[PDB]
RNA sequence: GAGCUAGCCCUGGCCAGGGUGAAGCUGGGGUGAGACCCAGUGGAGGCCCGAACCGGUGGGGGAUGCAAACCCCUCGGAUGA
RNA sequence: GAAUGCCGGCAUGAGUAACGAUAAAGAGGGUGAGAAUCCCUCUCGCCGUAAGCCCAAGGGUUCCUACGCAAUGGUCGUCAGCGUAGGGUUAGGCGGGACCUAAGGUGAAGCCGAAAGGCGUAGCCGAAGGGCAGCCGGUUAAUAUUCCGGCCCUUCCCGCAGGUGCGAUGGGGGGACGCUCUAGGCUAGGGGGACCGGAGCCAUGGACGAGCCCGGCCAGAAGCGCAGGGUGGGAGGUAGGCAAAUCCGCCUCCCAACAAGCUCUGCGUGGUGGGGAAGCCCGGGUGACAACCCCCCGAAGCCAGGGAGCCAAGAAAAGCCUCUAAGCACAACCUGCGGGAACCCGUACCGCAAACCGACACAGGUGGGCGGGUGCAAGAGCACUCAGGCGCGCGGGAGAACCCUCGCCAAGGAACUCUGCAAGUUGGCCCCGUAACUUCGGGAGAAGGGGUGCUCCCUGGGGUGAUGAGCCCCGGGGAGCCGCAGUGAACAGGCUCUGGCGACUGUUUACCAAAAACACAGCUCUCUGCGAACUCGUAAGAGGAGGUAUAGGGAGCGACGCUUGCCCGGUGCCGGAAGGUCAAGGGGAGGGGUGCAAGCCCCGAACCGAAGCCCCGGUGAACGGCGGCCGUAACUAUAACGGUCCUAAGGUAGCGAAAUUCCUUGUCGGGUAAGUUCCGACCUGCACGAAAAGCGUAACGACCGGAGCGCUGUCUCGGCGAGGGACCCGGUGAAAUUGAACUGGCCGUGAAGAUGCGGCCUACCCGUGGCAGGACGAAAAGACCCCGUGGAGCUUUACUGCAGCC
RNA sequence: CGAUGUCGGCUCGUCGCAUCCUGGGGCUGAAGAAGGUCCCAAGGGUUGGGCUGUUCGCCCAUUAAAGCGGCACGCGAGCUG
RNA sequence: UGGGAGAGGGUGGUGGAAUUCCCGGAGUAGCGGUGAAAUGCGCAGAUACCGGGAGGAACGCCGAUGGCGAAGGCAGCCACCUGGUCCACCCGUGACGCUGAGGCGCGAAAGCGUGGGGAGCAAACCGGAUUAGAUACCCGGGUAGUCCACGCCCUAAACG
RNA sequence: CCGAGGGUAGGGCCCGUGACUGGGGCGAAGUCGUAACAAGGUAGCUGUACCGGAAGGUGCGGCUGGAU
């Protein structure tokens, strides 16, 4: 049957995207976490 | 009158449709229809604030002249009576001698190839607009505004008439739609007749479909939800009300005046309304 | 977190074939004029049968499965909410 | 040493289940250390509205080639979507941007919020919508509307020539629109040809033939033809289209008008460029100087912004044309022609799947287009089959029980069972025929029956032609032939009588309930006069609604028919300027602390003082409620009648052992040989009853009852047969479980149900296929039940707050 | 209670005897035939339907007879539900 | 051809008295009702009086033993549309007539459907009296209805 | 070929009968009231509507076949 992830790269980067997170508060402070963890991926990669 | 069918389907049994013989013109002014942005119930903010909301036919706004007090003087031609999504009266199409072109809402009797004007020496006639403080006292009128130079606000619905009671002051006393006496200030307009499609009320929608064409989705009675969801929700089996029938949000829904007490137009409303 | 699901908004797309034969219109009959009657025309509908498509009625299978809801037979809707 | 402990390692179950659709395989030849599995040939089978082809998502080198087989691949592997390497994606015209807007998003101005931030007209962003200029063929191992070939076209820049009041982010026109139905003419695609081209064939009894088999086209500027779409011309007046305007709008006058003309598009033809089969021969050559013609069918596509009807009344902005303003009028723009210029990203390959979403090469899920032929009434159905693609990544044997999927069955025919569950029967088309009842539509495919193939002969109308031939389409009437059987195979209702519930079509518990539940048209009550009520938000702002009482909100009821009684004492709501109670505040008789004093400070009665509550009244489609005892009539029985208690008032019409009835399988009637069910009745209704509506109701129902006809392996009562497993051999090889085990019966005992204790009995060691009685078998720290001063959801006239409102 | 699945049916049985039948007896208010009652006896047998989920029971038609109990109200790692 | 009377019908308008309700004034101890009463209304200011407004229905005197229509039935006043009937002239037509099974139309009240309207009245209903009782007569309330449009119903002591 | 009739299926009319139910007639020796005939103690009758144990009442309109 039809299941939860259906990929969609639109959706991904305006959802989950650097641009989105830098607009709202609680985005840049998920970046700020992720930088201070070390993460290598602030942010989900996306082909565009 | 009203328009019935044969029995040929369950639903057309009973469904009823305006017969549209006073209508004249199939299509719409094309400078004056603009695009009406269907809300679904939804505002701002994003949520439901209306329930029951959405679905139906798209429409295009046809911009409707509730001023007219705008060309004082200059007559206009009835061009034409149309459909009108927008509303349940229909709107007649104006060929003015400037040359402009503009909408009202038909009166009752409105002919095509008919003069109207509108101002303090416009004559007593059929879809002619006038401030109250002219209008004989006697006479029904309509879409009457209820202060000056705001806009027609009473008597837009089809059938609906307001008549003129008296003359107090700078002011006359209406008796609007609902039975309420009102006092208007005497120079707000009004276009002397009724409005016109008065059968309207006589339609029967006929099935579930014709309410969805209209974008009335189902309705659903608090007492068939949980006690999460309405004051009438819950109960083993069918379950009477219980308690004073509530609203979703807990006030009571039977007799509860809920007018503002202070408001200043009191000071203006003669006599509450009837029935 | 609405890339699953629920509702709404904007913009596109899809629904083989066959059956029934409403209003109306035309002709004829009818009458003072009508109602209305017959015929041809017409092509209506949350109309009928049935694929796609949407479902999920009953039974059987499956049950460390092909599958964390599947399979076969049967069955409901299919111009409409 | 135990924590169903944590991490890791390795056992047991076990050579066991399984190895992922029952579409299917066989042999020959190669390669190689190794072959059921790789390559090649021949035979067989499967898909063919796909299991074939193209496109968008998503995936990200999976593409091609060489060299490889440790792992990955459910076996194998010499193969591969795997390992290493090299190569491969070419655009002004295809898609996106350097264009336009939609919802939405952002947001100068502006508004709001403790902060963070919420809004917000214009503007900007935003597409699979609008707009915009490329077709056919060839080429590579791998790209091609991109390279090449042929024929076309768009924009920008500059120049030349002609022409014009030129000029815009401003004005206007246009762009610009729904659903259903549909005309004419085309094309896509298709069938036929006794005609045109072609390598060949004459088999096995016949056929050298109007024989068999193969093919008979594709693109194409200007011009022309055919079919359509779009568009009236002139003059005068003008106060409107936030300036101007010659444009547009309005008024009047005159020729024009279903015409033409002007304009645009589609199709045809078209200079020219292409392509081109079977067969044979080793993707290529040949066939071939290939032929490339006629007839028929014909779209859902095209002309298109066509036509008609209907009501639910069907985007925007730019490109474009026009109008003018500043300006500029040696410029500027328009038209033609010429030269120059033309950027960025994508392009491989998978794409109904082994490359996407599902942990897997997973029987599941995934949007758009093309989707041939014959036959069956049609069709995208069904059977076969073309092109194309496959035989599903374990095999070989065997012929047990048992399982699954399937086929048949004597006599009987529902005797099965909770129930005809299931499976039969029925089945398409044509004709004949068809009931109660009904809202006159229906019920209706009612029911029930007859016909159905092939041959010959006569013949009626239509389409295309031409009016004829031919082709194609819809019929009729005769006379015959064969079989058990003519919708000869596949696809395609069993039916009827009678109750319950819901009017109906719909909707729902994704993944145990599809219903009688929800919704539904319709009915009623109620709120709301518009800065509406109401809803979301602290607010601004929004929805309501660019709506205005024939409207919007809330509630109940639920098509329709006939109806909807009594109780306003309690609760709710509505009305009530009197009275009673009432907080802050006002007021200050009087009383107190202190200082020597003026003074300062505190307490404080009357009286004044809102809403609310008390009080008076209204109100039931508001919350709700709607009795008991005694007595009485020519026999019995009963009680029309009377009496009396209590209440706010004592259930009216209708209905009733009912989706309601405890006693209960009430009693009687009907059906049956027999009826706890079903239908019809009666009424002592435990415990119906009138919008939590009452009683009915045609039609409808994958709803739930009862009966019958038809027919059946449901059954009496079982038998045989088929394939896939089960079994055996070769290959790979799990799992829950598991204190350890050297793990028998009885009668007893034991924490009360013993392989493990006592007595007795029985018993050589170890497996394989089988059955399920035990191991209080496995699974899940019992859902029931209780307990915990454990939790959570819900309710209220529990308590105490809060918002909101007054 | 870190689980002993619960009514009825189907299938498959097995056992007890306080015996329903068939066999053998005593007494009878046993003439015969047919019964009553008690004793002995568990080898075998002990039907088919209608109603209800039913166990049970009623009823139809038969019968030599249409027995009653136990086995976790025998039996859901056997099925049914 | 000429003239007359008439509540004959249909449509659209308009006049005044009265009842009820609400607003203002003024005023206070009852009003109302009956055979007599009570329920009811009234110090929350009623009744009686004055001014204003709103709304519906019916049209006083004329009015009469009257008039008109086929009947049912028709009554303020204006107008429009329209039917029947009578008289005088004796002009035209030349038996063109009478009746009438079926048919068609009309048809008081009440009743029905859809939608308006709703002052007075008033079934049902509630209360007070009367009474042996009083599901009635009488009194206080009061919903359909009575009114308008359209469509049904088609009855009567529709009688002379 | 037709064909007595038989068979299947669906209809129409009539007759007998049926748990129970509706009113009607007659019987008279009952219980309740008194609707009508007098102004029958509320003049009566009437079509219709709603209502009440019962005769009946009331509303709306109509008739005199109404006493004074
Ligand atoms: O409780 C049970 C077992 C209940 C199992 C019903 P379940 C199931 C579970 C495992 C295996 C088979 C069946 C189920 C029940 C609850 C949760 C999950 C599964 C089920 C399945 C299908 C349909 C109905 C029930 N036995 C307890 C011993 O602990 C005890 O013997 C017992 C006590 C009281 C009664 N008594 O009659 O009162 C009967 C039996
Ligand atoms: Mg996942
Ligand atoms: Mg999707
Ligand atoms: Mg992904
Ligand atoms: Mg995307
Ligand atoms: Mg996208
Ligand atoms: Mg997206
Ligand atoms: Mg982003
Ligand atoms: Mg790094
Ligand atoms: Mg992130
Ligand atoms: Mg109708
Ligand atoms: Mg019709
Ligand atoms: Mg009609
Ligand atoms: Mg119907
Ligand atoms: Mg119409
Ligand atoms: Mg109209
Ligand atoms: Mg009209
Ligand atoms: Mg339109
Ligand atoms: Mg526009
Ligand atoms: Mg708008
Ligand atoms: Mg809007
Ligand atoms: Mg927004
Ligand atoms: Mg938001
Ligand atoms: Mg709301
Ligand atoms: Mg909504
Ligand atoms: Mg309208
Ligand atoms: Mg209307
Ligand atoms: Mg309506
Ligand atoms: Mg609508
Ligand atoms: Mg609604
Ligand atoms: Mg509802
Ligand atoms: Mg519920
Ligand atoms: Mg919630
Ligand atoms: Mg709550
Ligand atoms: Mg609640
Ligand atoms: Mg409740
Ligand atoms: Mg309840
Ligand atoms: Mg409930
Ligand atoms: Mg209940
Ligand atoms: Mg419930
Ligand atoms: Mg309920
Ligand atoms: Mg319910
Ligand atoms: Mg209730
Ligand atoms: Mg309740
Ligand atoms: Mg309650
Ligand atoms: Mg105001
Ligand atoms: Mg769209
Ligand atoms: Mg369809
Ligand atoms: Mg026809
Ligand atoms: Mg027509
Ligand atoms: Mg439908
Ligand atoms: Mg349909
Ligand atoms: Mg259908
Ligand atoms: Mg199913
Ligand atoms: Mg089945
Ligand atoms: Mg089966
Ligand atoms: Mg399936
Ligand atoms: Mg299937
Ligand atoms: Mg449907
Ligand atoms: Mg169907
Ligand atoms: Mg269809
Ligand atoms: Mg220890
Ligand atoms: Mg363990
Ligand atoms: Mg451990
Ligand atoms: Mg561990
Ligand atoms: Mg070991
Ligand atoms: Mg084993
Ligand atoms: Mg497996
Ligand atoms: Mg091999
Ligand atoms: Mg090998
Ligand atoms: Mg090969
Ligand atoms: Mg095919
Ligand atoms: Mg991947
Ligand atoms: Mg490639
Ligand atoms: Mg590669
Ligand atoms: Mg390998
Ligand atoms: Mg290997
Ligand atoms: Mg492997
Ligand atoms: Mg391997
Ligand atoms: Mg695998
Ligand atoms: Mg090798
Ligand atoms: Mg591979
Ligand atoms: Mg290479
Ligand atoms: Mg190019
Ligand atoms: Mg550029
Ligand atoms: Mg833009
Ligand atoms: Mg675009
Ligand atoms: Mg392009
Ligand atoms: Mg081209
Ligand atoms: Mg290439
Ligand atoms: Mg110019
Ligand atoms: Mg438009
Ligand atoms: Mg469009
Ligand atoms: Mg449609
Ligand atoms: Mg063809
Ligand atoms: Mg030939
Ligand atoms: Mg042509
Ligand atoms: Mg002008
Ligand atoms: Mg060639
Ligand atoms: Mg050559
Ligand atoms: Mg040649
Ligand atoms: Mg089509
Ligand atoms: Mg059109
Ligand atoms: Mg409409
Ligand atoms: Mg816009
Ligand atoms: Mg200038
Ligand atoms: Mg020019
Ligand atoms: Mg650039
Ligand atoms: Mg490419
Ligand atoms: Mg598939
Ligand atoms: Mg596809
Ligand atoms: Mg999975
Ligand atoms: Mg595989
Ligand atoms: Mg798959
Ligand atoms: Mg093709
Ligand atoms: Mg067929
Ligand atoms: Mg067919
Ligand atoms: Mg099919
Ligand atoms: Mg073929
Ligand atoms: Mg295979
Ligand atoms: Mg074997
Ligand atoms: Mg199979
Ligand atoms: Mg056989
Ligand atoms: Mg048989
Ligand atoms: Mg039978
Ligand atoms: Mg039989
Ligand atoms: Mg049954
Ligand atoms: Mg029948
Ligand atoms: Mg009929
Ligand atoms: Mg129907
Ligand atoms: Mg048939
Ligand atoms: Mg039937
Ligand atoms: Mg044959
Ligand atoms: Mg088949
Ligand atoms: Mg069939
Ligand atoms: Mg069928
Ligand atoms: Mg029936
Ligand atoms: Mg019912
Ligand atoms: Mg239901
Ligand atoms: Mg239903
Ligand atoms: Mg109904
Ligand atoms: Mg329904
Ligand atoms: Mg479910
Ligand atoms: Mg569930
Ligand atoms: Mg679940
Ligand atoms: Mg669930
Ligand atoms: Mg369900
Ligand atoms: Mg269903
Ligand atoms: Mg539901
Ligand atoms: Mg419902
Ligand atoms: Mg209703
Ligand atoms: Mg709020
Ligand atoms: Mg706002
Ligand atoms: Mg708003
Ligand atoms: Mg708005
Ligand atoms: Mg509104
Ligand atoms: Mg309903
Ligand atoms: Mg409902
Ligand atoms: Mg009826
Ligand atoms: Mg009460
Ligand atoms: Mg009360
Ligand atoms: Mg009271
Ligand atoms: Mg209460
Ligand atoms: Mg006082
Ligand atoms: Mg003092
Ligand atoms: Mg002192
Ligand atoms: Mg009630
Ligand atoms: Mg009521
Ligand atoms: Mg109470
Ligand atoms: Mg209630
Ligand atoms: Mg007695
Ligand atoms: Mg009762
Ligand atoms: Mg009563
Ligand atoms: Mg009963
Ligand atoms: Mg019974
Ligand atoms: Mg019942
Ligand atoms: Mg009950
Ligand atoms: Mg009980
Ligand atoms: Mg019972
Ligand atoms: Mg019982
Ligand atoms: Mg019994
Ligand atoms: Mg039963
Ligand atoms: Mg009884
Ligand atoms: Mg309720
Ligand atoms: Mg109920
Ligand atoms: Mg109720
Ligand atoms: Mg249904
Ligand atoms: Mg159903
Ligand atoms: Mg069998
Ligand atoms: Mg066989
Ligand atoms: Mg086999
Ligand atoms: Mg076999
Ligand atoms: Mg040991
Ligand atoms: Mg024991
Ligand atoms: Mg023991
Ligand atoms: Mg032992
Ligand atoms: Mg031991
Ligand atoms: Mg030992
Ligand atoms: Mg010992
Ligand atoms: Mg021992
Ligand atoms: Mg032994
Ligand atoms: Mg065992
Ligand atoms: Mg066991
Ligand atoms: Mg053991
Ligand atoms: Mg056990
Ligand atoms: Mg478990
Ligand atoms: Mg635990
Ligand atoms: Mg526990
Ligand atoms: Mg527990
Ligand atoms: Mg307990
Ligand atoms: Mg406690
Ligand atoms: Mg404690
Ligand atoms: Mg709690
Ligand atoms: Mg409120
Ligand atoms: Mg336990
Ligand atoms: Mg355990
Ligand atoms: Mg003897
Ligand atoms: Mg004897
Ligand atoms: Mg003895
Ligand atoms: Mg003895
Ligand atoms: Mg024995
Ligand atoms: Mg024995
Ligand atoms: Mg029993
Ligand atoms: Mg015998
Ligand atoms: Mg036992
Ligand atoms: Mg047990
Ligand atoms: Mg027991
Ligand atoms: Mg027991
Ligand atoms: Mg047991
Ligand atoms: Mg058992
Ligand atoms: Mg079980
Ligand atoms: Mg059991
Ligand atoms: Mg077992
Ligand atoms: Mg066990
Ligand atoms: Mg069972
Ligand atoms: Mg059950
Ligand atoms: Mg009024
Ligand atoms: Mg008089
Ligand atoms: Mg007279
Ligand atoms: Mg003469
Ligand atoms: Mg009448
Ligand atoms: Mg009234
Ligand atoms: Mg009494
Ligand atoms: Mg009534
Ligand atoms: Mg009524
Ligand atoms: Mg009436
Ligand atoms: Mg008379
Ligand atoms: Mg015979
Ligand atoms: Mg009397
Ligand atoms: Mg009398
Ligand atoms: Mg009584
Ligand atoms: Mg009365
Ligand atoms: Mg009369
Ligand atoms: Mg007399």
């Amino acid at each position: 049957m039809k299941r939860t992830w259906q990929p969609n790269r639109r959706k991904r980067a305006k959802t989950h995207g650097f641009r989105a997170r830098m607009r709202t508060p609680g985005g840049r402070k998920v970046l700020k976490r992720r930088r201070q963890k070390g993460r290598w991926r602030l942010t989900p990669a996306v082909r565009k | 009158a009203v328009k019935k069918f044969k029995p040929y389907t369950p639903s057309r049994r009973f469904m009823t449709v305006a017969d549209f013989s006073e209508i004249t013109k199939t299509e719409p002014e094309k400078s004056l229809v603009k695009p009406l942005k269907k809300t679904g119930g939804r505002n701002n903010q994003g949520r439901i604030t209306v329930r029951f909301r959405g679905g139906g036919h798209k429409r295009l706004y046809r911009i409707i002249d509730f001023k007219r007090w705008d060309k004082v003087g200059i007559p206009a031609k009835v061009a034409a009576i149309e459909y009108d999504p927008n509303r349940s009266a229909r709107i007649a199409l104006l060929h003015y001698v400037d040359g402009e072109k503009r909408y009202i809402i038909a009166p009752d009797g409105l002919q095509v190839g008919q003069q109207v004007v509108a101002g303090p020496d416009a004559p007593i006639q059929v879809g002619n607009a006038l401030p109250l403080r002219f209008i004989p006292v006697g006479t029904v009128v309509h879409a009457v505004e209820l202060e000056p130079k705001k806009g027609a606000k009473l008597a837009r619905a089809a059938g609906t008439s307001a008549q003129i009671q008296g003359r107090e002051g700078d002011y006359v006393i209406l008796r609007l739609p609902s039975g309420e006496l009102r006092k208007v200030h005497g120079e707000c307009y009004a276009t002397v007749g009724a409005v016109g499609n008065a059968d309207h009320k006589n339609i029967v929608l006929g099935k579930a479909g014709r309410s969805r064409w209209l974008g009335r989705r189902p309705h659903v009675r608090g007492a068939a939800m949980n006690p999460v969801d309405h004051p009438h929700g819950g109960g083993e089996g069918r379950a009477p009300r219980g308690r004073p029938p509530a609203s979703p949000w807990g006030w009571q829904t039977k007799g509860l005046k809920t007018r503002k007490r202070r408001k200043p137009s009191s000071r203006f409303i003669i006599a509450r309304r009837k029935k």
